[PDB]
RNA sequence: UUUACUUAUUCAAUGAAGCGGAGCUGGAAUUCAUUUUCCACGUUCUAGCAUUCAAGGUCCCAUUCGGGGCUGAUCCGGGUU
RNA sequence: UCUAAGGGUCGGGUACGAUCAACUUAGAACUGGUACGGACAAGGGGAAUCUGACUGUCUAAUUAAAACAUAGCAUUGCGAUGGUCAGAAAGUGAUGUUGACGCAAU
RNA sequence: GCUUGUGACGGCCCGUGAAAAUCCACAGGAAGGAAUAGUUUUCAUGCCAGGUCGUACUGAUAACCGCAGCAGGUCUCCAAG
RNA sequence: GAUGGGGAAGCUCCGUUUCAAAGGCCUGAUUUUAUGCAGGCCACCAUCGAAAGGGAAUCCGGUUAAGAUUCCGGAACCUGG
């Protein structure tokens, strides 16, 4: 039959992002001379909403070391940072909320955000409202630093990978029931065209693996293999268990 | 604004038609003190260097 | 304690509350000791500190914001600075301060 | 003249969505609209506007905070944690 | 001490001579039928001597180091008393109540204070005083 | 687009190089509350503005009229 | 088979700006002849200010106003990281 | 056809007067072929069963429904050298101005 | 009163509700400038010039789309007692 | 949607500042002379895309068989020089 929905999302037409209103891209400062030999001061000039983002951004402005001018950066605001606060970025910087430091220079237990996977990538890990990472190890030779990500996964990355002290602001956002259909509607209106969702099981066969039958039913195991093929993979992909998760989760 | 005499585009204080006066009272004091405490900072530690 | 002293001052001496008047007091060599609230900003802090050093006037950094500094002096409003010009029966001037 | 027995602000939603969901919302609602103390100037004049953004009426400071409350449990302890660890580094 | 006395230097903090440095020459500590506030008669400087360098030769130096002065009655509440200090002898008598009222009297006052300020600056007495406060 | 009142200033316009034409208007108006009086308006057509000077005074008016440049091209009424 | 190397190949970054190596000074260090090393080696009360090859110092032009080297800002290798 | 209540503006040494302008609400007489929201305008109501929570959606032109959606609940995949998806290929592309309080799939 | 305009406020949001051309201002102080006479066109007045294309009417139970002078369809402003 | 490019047998597909030696202003030096060199900059990298978005400036009276904020009358305003 027909191309199913989850393969149409790929050509990005109606499915591309609703970008018009966003502040710009959140990133750390470029890993230049200052930030990697000493530190460098800035002022959060403004913290502000980003459409379709949970967490607020913090506009933070710095002097150019090489030219007479102001250069403005777009940070994700850690909880507690405030307009007019001074932000410190550098190896030799000091450990307070807001400042940005290389995971090497912060002891075990430090709680940081917007951390890079490789030094310099200008911020990858934990950016969603609420999330953060915690340093759990250091290996002075080959300078790695071990962290636990918000997913529970533990990764090891360069000690030079920069992070920012604290947790991303706006946490708790998802404790609030959406209550009604429109509050989702407007939510997704400023994200992408992913909402509402027809159940495949309400479609006809041309439309979906799940479509058709004289009653609605999936008709075969809804757990699909990784080696499945486009047009096939709808359901629980590569699912290694299935059913109500009873008992405490949480990685050992 | 290009069809109008320059007095319609300033007040005669420093930072005239740009910053709100109360705001220039401010940056004056800050400027003053910080430049002062800067002299204070250097002689505290000029001593420290010879007193250790 | 420090609050108890303040209270004696309040019920037996001369004081003035607020930023501007403790400057009238500071310009005029009338102040004996100013007391400064935790959260009152650093520019104000610095400027009082400068005014003070010129009048050879010792200062006290009240640990506790203007909300309490007000209750300290037994007033139902907030105060960010106090100026003792006459210490009553209290000894604040020639104790730890 | 007590107007409602328990819905409070949640009276706006009438009967819809089911009691329990209305409880949950009522909580964070009360939390989010309320006036808060400004750390800086000390008047209760911090109100919300766009989740996580808490900004002070007179005095004009803005603080990044919890999506429906100025300070969030987690954030807070993290603050205290950062106290503790910083201590280690000039002691 | 009652620091608003004769020698005192202070940065003006409001109004067109905003941020410029003065010297008090005569204080009216409290009162006037007019000026109903603690106020000082000051003679600041308005157009500072520009920087001078080796390259600067002959009559550029002459040109650069010209001060334009000014004289103000001013509220205390607009001065930022300074730790520094500058003598006021050569214009004790030029800066007066009487000096204000009648413009032509002011121009004369400034005339003197100017020659008095340039004299001071060359052979660099009171060095701070002859250099812009930036903000 | 302009009004004028200094009788001196006026005269200076009337001899101002580019002022070829001018006109005098006569208006019956009333005085205060009671009677009427002969208002008269002196309009000089400058290049970029039409200046008009009102002489409420009948007397001052006539003496003003003979003051006018003998080369000016006045429009009566 | 393991585990090293970097020039192929691969990924990221930047208006390819401060790399790698040595040296100055400081100084923790304890000297088993004297240095055998290791860290450093301009910025953190404050919602200011930081631009004209830089002021200074020193040498040249043939003294004009202008203007130029050097230093200020240490050497060596041209692997942008 | 009457009555009552509800306002503006002025001068008062350091109790009131004077004037101008507004439909509202209630009460009371009288009156008629007992009529009077006089045309116009303008909810039928009640007790139960089945069924979808609700508002919302669709078969333009025989089906508006109990069907689809929805919030809510639960499950799956993935830390970027990635998950899902596009393309004949690529120094190609969507998610992505994104980062698990996220994106993708039921 | 009615319609429209506008202000200072207040509600709401896991929604917080474009861009760029263009204009001004300020910080800066390169440099240029007077007494035998210099600076000044962001004050006034004064002089010349402003091209190319559209511009009628209909806008609907007859000027458009439905084979048509079709009871259908087709975006909007003004609005008396 | 061109361009240095990269795919594709090829019609062409991808990319839009992207692994590119990407370009132009202010005046000075000319007083053989018309404009070479002398600085210092600025590195923004096409272009099309709104007759409802942004946007320099005009009004009233009169006038035609049929045009009018467009003619005539009078009175303005903007941009450039
Ligand atoms: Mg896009
Ligand atoms: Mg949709
Ligand atoms: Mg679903
Ligand atoms: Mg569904
Ligand atoms: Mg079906
Ligand atoms: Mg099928
Ligand atoms: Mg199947
Ligand atoms: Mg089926
Ligand atoms: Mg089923
Ligand atoms: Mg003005
Ligand atoms: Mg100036
Ligand atoms: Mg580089
Ligand atoms: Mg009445
Ligand atoms: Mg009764
Ligand atoms: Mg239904
Ligand atoms: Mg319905
Ligand atoms: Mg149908
Ligand atoms: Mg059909
Ligand atoms: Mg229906
Ligand atoms: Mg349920
Ligand atoms: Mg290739
Ligand atoms: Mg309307
Ligand atoms: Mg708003
Ligand atoms: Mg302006
Ligand atoms: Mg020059
Ligand atoms: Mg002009
Ligand atoms: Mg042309
Ligand atoms: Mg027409
Ligand atoms: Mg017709
Ligand atoms: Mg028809
Ligand atoms: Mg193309
Ligand atoms: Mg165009
Ligand atoms: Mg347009
Ligand atoms: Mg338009
Ligand atoms: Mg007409
Ligand atoms: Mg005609
Ligand atoms: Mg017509
Ligand atoms: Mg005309
Ligand atoms: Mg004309
Ligand atoms: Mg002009
Ligand atoms: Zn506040």
């Amino acid at each position: 039959g027909r191309v199913i929905r989850n393969q149409r999302k790929g050509a990005g037409s109606i499915f591309t992002s609703h970008t018009r209103l966003r502040q710009g891209a959140a990133k750390l400062r470029t890993l230049d001379y200052a930030e990697r030999h000493g530190y460098i001061r800035g002022i959060v000039k403004q913290i502000v909403h980003d459409s379709g983002r949970g967490a607020p951004l913090a506009k933070v402005v710095f002097r150019d070391p090489y030219k007479y001018r102001l250069r403005e950066e777009i940070f994700i605001a850690n909880e507690g940072v405030h307009t007019g606060q001074f932000i410190y970025a550098g190896k030799k910087a000091s450990l307070n909320v807001g400042n940005v430091l290389p995971l090497g220079s912060v002891p075990e237990g430090t709680i940081v955000s917007n951390v890079e996977e490789k030094p310099g990538d200008r911020g990858a890990l934990a950016r969603a409202s609420g999330n953060y990472v915690i340093i759990i190890g250091h290996n002075p030779d080959e300078n790695k630093t071990r962290v636990r990500l918000p997913s529970g996964a533990k990764k090891v990355i360069s000690s030079d990978a920069r992070g920012v002290i604290g947790v991303i602001a706006g946490g708790g956002r998802v404790d609030k029931p959406l209550l009604k259909a429109g509050r989702a509607f407007h939510k997704y209106r400023l994200k992408r065209n992913s909402w509402p969702k027809t159940r495949g099981v309400a479609m006809n066969p041309v439309d979906h693996p799940h479509g058709g039958g004289n009653h609605q039913h999936i008709g075969k195991a809804s757990t699909i293999s990784r080696g499945a093929v486009s047009g096939q993979k709808a359901g629980l992909i590569a699912a290694r268990r299935t059913g109500l998760l009873r008992g405490s989760q949480k990685t050992q | 604004y290009a069809t109008v005499s320059k007095t319609h585009k300033t007040v005669s204080r420093a930072y005239g038609g740009s910053r709100c006066a109360n705001c220039v009272k401010e940056r004056i004091i800050r400027a003053f003190l910080i430049e002062e405490q800067k002299i204070v900072k250097k002689v505290v530690k000029e001593q420290t260097e010879a007193a250790k | 304690s420090i609050n108890q002293k303040l209270a004696l001052v309040i019920k037996s001496g001369k004081y003035t509350l607020g930023y501007k008047s403790t400057v009238k007091s500071l310009r005029q060599g009338k102040s004996k000791l100013i007391i400064i609230a935790a959260n009152t900003p650093v520019l104000r802090k610095s400027e009082l500190e400068y005014y003070a050093m010129l009048s050879k006037t010792k200062v006290y950094y009240f640990q506790g914001g203007n909300n309490e500094l007000g209750t300290a002096v037994g007033k139902l409003f907030r105060v960010g600075v106090v100026s003792i010009l006459e210490a009553g029966d209290s000894d604040i001037l020639t104790t730890l301060a | 003249a007590k107007r409602t027995k328990k819905v409070g602000i949640t009276g706006k939603y009438g009967v819809r969505y089911g009691s329990s969901l209305r409880r949950q919302v009522k909580k964070l609602e009360i939390q989010q609209h309320a006036r808060y103390d400004c750390s800086f100037c000390g008047k209760k004049t911090v109100k919300r506007g766009a989740a996580g953004i808490w900004t002070c009426s007179c005095c004009k400071k803005t603080v990044a905070g919890g999506a429906y409350t100025v300070s969030t449990a987690a954030a807070a302890t993290v603050r205290s944690t950062i106290r503790r660890l910083r201590e280690m580094v000039e002691a | 001490a009652k620091f608003l006395k004769a020698g005192k230097v202070a940065v003006v903090v409001r109004g067109r001579y905003a941020g410029k440095k003065v010297v008090i020459v005569k204080p009216h500590d409290e009162g006037s039928k007019s000026h109903p506030f603690g106020h000082a008669l000051v003679a600041g400087i308005e157009r500072y001597p520009l920087k001078v360098t080796k390259k600067h030769g002959a009559k550029k130096v002459a040109k650069r180091t010209k001060i334009k002065p000014f004289i103000k009655v001013v509220n205390y509440n607009h001065l930022l008393p300074t730790r520094y200090t500058l003598d006021v002898e050569a214009f004790k008598s030029v800066v007066s109540t009487e000096t204000f009222e009648q413009p032509s009297q002011r121009e004369e006052a400034k005339k003197v204070v100017k020659k008095a300020f340039e004299e001071r600056h060359q052979a660099g007495k009171n060095q701070w005083f002859f250099s812009k406060l930036r903000f | 687009a302009r009004e004028i009142t200094d009788i001196k200033q006026f005269l200076e316009l009337t001899r101002r190089a580019d002022v070829k034409t001018a006109t005098v208007k006569i208006n019956k108006k009333l005085n205060k509350a009671g009677k009427p009086f002969r208002q008269t308006k002196f309009k000089v057509r400058g290049s970029s503005s039409l200046y008009t000077l009102v002489i409420n005074d009948a007397g001052k008016a006539k003496k003003l009229i003979q003051s006018l440049p003998p080369t000016l091209k006045v429009n009566r009424l």
